[PDB]
RNA sequence: UUGUGGUAGACGAGCGUUGUAUUGGAGUUGAAGUCAAAGCGUGAGCAUUGGUGGAUCCAAUACAAGUGAGAAUGCCGGCA
RNA sequence: CGAUAGAAGAAGCUGUUGGAAAGCAGCGCGCAAAAGGGUGAUAGCCCCGUAUUUGAAAUUGUUUUCAUACCUAGCGAGAUCCCUGAGUAGCUCGGAAAACGUUAUUUUGAGUGAAUCUGCCCAGACCAUUGGGUAAGCCUAAAUACUAAUUAGUGACCGAUAGCGAAACAGUACCGUGAGGGAAAGGUGAAAAGAACCCAGAGAUGGGAGUGAAAUAGAUUCUGAAACCAUAUGCCUACAACGUGUCAGAGCACAUUAAUGUGUGAUGGCGUGCGUUUUGAAGUAUGAGCCGGCGAGUUAUGAUAGCAAGCGUUAGUUAACCA
């Protein structure tokens, strides 16, 4: 018994193209092109999926800082008078887009001044 | 599969494996050795675990 | 019982097969290592071999065969500590034929042996009987004759 | 069992026939069964395919380009298996056994549970010598037989001793349905049936075997 | 509750392909194959609709293998 | 009794889609024939066959019967009668066949060389006893090996990069002084009804017409992917350092296998490919121009181990072979 199967293959290679479409020049037309950046579109999808939560808390502290500032304290003091004096869980984000509200966010600088 | 006819000729097999065998040592040079040695490896004895897989199949 | 439907209880094994990718494992090297000699074909020296060190077989001292160029005459033998579950009288060849223990086409002389006590007397016509065997079967005042 | 005698006219008969406990087992084997009909449809193989390796091929032993100097592959011959002309490096060969082995009495195990199971479900009709006659070498008659006794879809077996040849004439166009002597029935040609009629004779000879 | 990085390498469970067997069944009211689409799966992979095409084919359980390609300065054809 | 041409050889209409129905559906029917091939699409009943029953002037095969030659037949008695395979068997020198690397047995290139039923040879050097057989002359069917060939047929064999090297005018064309080496490619449609005629053009050809179910079936002729080359809606791009993507994210234009949707993506953060072999390679180490196809742990016969099954304590189990 002989057995070809052209379809399997060719079945398989299309998806691995139809992966990668808006890709530059040949990489969406040739396979062996296209299945290494596919890989390493993968890779950078695992990196980033990681390093983008490190970056938007770094985005929140520095609106956060910005805010702070222009009220007569720092942000590295803001914290321990979160944390030490009442007590609050208070998210780093949703202080941040609290002054996208304003003047409900004064409303937290000044509370824990006390 | 041939039984190695250089092997047969050396390892007697007994009952439950421990395939057995003849001392060296025995055939040529009787004064440098001593009483002692020359008694201990008239006796003939077991062949080490670690021979036992070479040895079974080439058997 | 349904040839539709026909199945097994257990035998469809793990079926290794070296050569189609690293997913199933045992791809590329195919489990034959990296870059040995048995990595290429045909590998795995002949059987004895260390490698240029004189082998054990070479290295130990051959058996000797006292009885050259001969075959050692082959025994039929009775052995008593089952003969009893046998249930026969009067043991000899015209019926050990018919018990299929021996068989027809065989002129072979007949052996005795055994030293397990035995309940009910036999009488036996053998070529060869143990002395404590002998003991043993007189014991049970049965008899035994020794053919010649 | 209540293994019951039929008629020609598909009614059946008012005396059913008792059977000896020895036909009928109480411990059924599952693995001698599929082991036998995978041993019957095994054995069924020709195994008649061929083809050529690196050497058979009318080929050529002249090394196609130099080893070195010319910069293309190394390429000994023009006949590799790597190449077009083609030489199929295993492929199948004439000589493959194809042969499947069991032990006699398994199979005698196999054979006891397979008619065990198919000889009390309500299918088995007995059949007596004479509709084997009474129906002539016309086939129209037997499938009156047939479509009277509700066996028109079924792929009824006809076991017979004595091996009647007017039987046979019918049947032999109708390529559901097909006769066999006693011992010409296997495993897989019973456990097909789906519907059989055994004739109140072989019993006696069935008891016998086991 | 304790864990779950991993080459060589041991072990387990699996998808797909081609065909045979019995069992069901779809098809000129358009079968496979082929492209396209903004689906479903843990993966191998699997559907749905439409254009083309113009006759075979799909699922369930076993069985048998020329059974699974990105690399061999690989072979053949085509094209840059 | 066959082989070589052959003869007879049962059974169906109606409706729907339909280009054509043989499908699908309704009601029947025949069978020693529901093997197969064709017929506008898948037919048991349209045809050709098949099952079955049959038949040869001529040539040929196997067997049998009757006669016919040639060959072939048996049990005893007497007696120092004669015969019973000569450069032969052995022995020696060099070698070999035989399972044996030279050894009884067997053969021999050179040399020598006997005996005659109270005999000769043999039973692994050798002698005796016991026992077996009579060389040195010829002939011999059957079982056995093989199939390029003739006929019938089969395939869990290939289906145009396969399978014979070869589906066709293939051992051709072609290479070589010569031996020799040695390819590739098939499919309109059911049927040519092979596309009269008209326009452009020198013409091939093309565009209408025409036949046809379809001419995106048109002689480039089944299907018709990819690499590849051109055209076009939509979005972006001419101060910009780029393994070319990813995570965020505006504006823009559309609207789906209805989904926290789709295409593009000014701009921020981040980012030195894949196999191989190596202590370690983005590698100034090597392989791949790109796409498609082909292409690499199988098989026979045995060994051991694991798992499952049958059978079991005088157990278990067949091989060849025969049906
Ligand atoms: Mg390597
Ligand atoms: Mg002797
Ligand atoms: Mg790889
Ligand atoms: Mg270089």
């Amino acid at each position: 018994m002989r057995i070809k199967g052209g379809k399997q293959t060719r079945v398989r290679r299309k998806k691995w193209l139809k992966q990668a479409s808006g890709s530059f020049g040949t990489r969406h037309a040739s396979y062996k092109v296209a299945k290494q950046t596919v890989i390493q579109a993968a890779k950078y999808a695992y990196r980033d999926r990681r390093n983008k939560k490190r970056d938007f808390r770094s985005l929140w502290i520095l609106r956060l800082n910005a805010a702070l500032r222009e009220q007569g304290m720092t942000y590295s003091v803001f914290i321990n008078l979160l944390k030490k004096h009442n007590i609050e869980i208070n998210r780093k984000v949703l202080s941040e887009l609290a002054i996208k509200e304003p003047s409900k966010f004064n409303l937290i600088v000044q509370k824990v001044k006390s | 599969m041939k039984v190695k006819s250089a092997a047969k000729k050396r390892f007697k097999l007994t009952k439950s494996g421990q395939i057995k065998r003849k001392h060296a040592y025995t055939s040529h040079l009787a004064p440098h050795k001593t009483t002692k040695q020359k008694r201990h490896l008239r006796k003939q004895g077991t062949v080490s675990a670690s021979d036992f897989k070479r040895i079974g199949n080439l058997i | 019982l349904n040839q539709l439907k026909s199945v097994p209880k257990a035998r469809n094994h793990k079926t290794k097969t070296l050569g189609r990718g690293h997913g199933s494992g045992l791809g590329k090297t195919s489990g034959r290592g990296q870059k040995g000699q048995k990595a290429r074909k045909s590998g795995l020296t002949r059987p004895g071999f260390e490698g240029g060190q004189t082998p054990l077989y070479r290295r130990l001292p051959k058996f000797g065969n006292a009885r050259k160029g001969f075959l050692k005459q082959e025994w039929v033998v009775l052995n008593l500590n089952k003969i009893a579950k046998l249930k026969l009288d009067k043991i000899n060849r015209a019926s050990l034929i018919e018990k299929q223990v021996i068989s027809a086409k065989s002129q072979l002389p007949i052996k005795l042996i055994g030293h397990t006590k035995l309940e009910k007397p036999l009488h036996f016509e053998v070529h060869k009987v143990s002395k404590q065997a002998l003991k043993a079967v007189e014991n049970a005042n049965g008899s035994v004759k020794l053919l010649e | 069992a209540k293994l019951k005698l039929i008629k020609i006219d598909g009614s059946f008969e008012t005396e059913p026939v008792k059977l000896s406990p020895g036909l009928i087992a109480k411990e059924l084997k599952q693995q001698p069964v599929f082991d036998a009909v995978l041993v019957e449809q095994a054995s069924w193989r020709q195994g008649t395919h061929s083809i050529l390796t690196k050497g058979e091929v009318r080929g050529g032993g002249k090394k196609p380009y130099k080893q070195k100097h010319t910069g293309k592959a190394r390429q000994g011959s023009t006949r590799n298996p790597h190449f077009v002309g083609g030489g199929i490096v295993f492929g199948p060969k004439p000589n493959r056994n194809y042969s499947l082995k069991l032990n006699k009495k398994a199979h005698t195990a196999a054979l006891h549970t397979v008619w065990s199971e198919k000889l009390a479900s309500d299918n088995t009709h007995l059949v007596d010598q004479n509709l084997f006659n009474k129906t002539e070498g016309k086939t129209k008659v037997m499938m009156q037989f047939l479509k009277s006794a509700k066996l028109l879809d079924k792929n009824v077996l006809f076991v017979v001793n004595t091996l009647n040849t007017n039987l046979e004439q019918s049947t032999s166009n109708i390529k559901n349905v097909q006769v066999k002597h006693l011992d010409k029935v296997s495993v897989r040609d019973l456990m097909l049936a789906n519907a059989l009629l055994v004739e109140k004779e072989v019993l006696k000879a069935l008891e016998g075997k086991f």
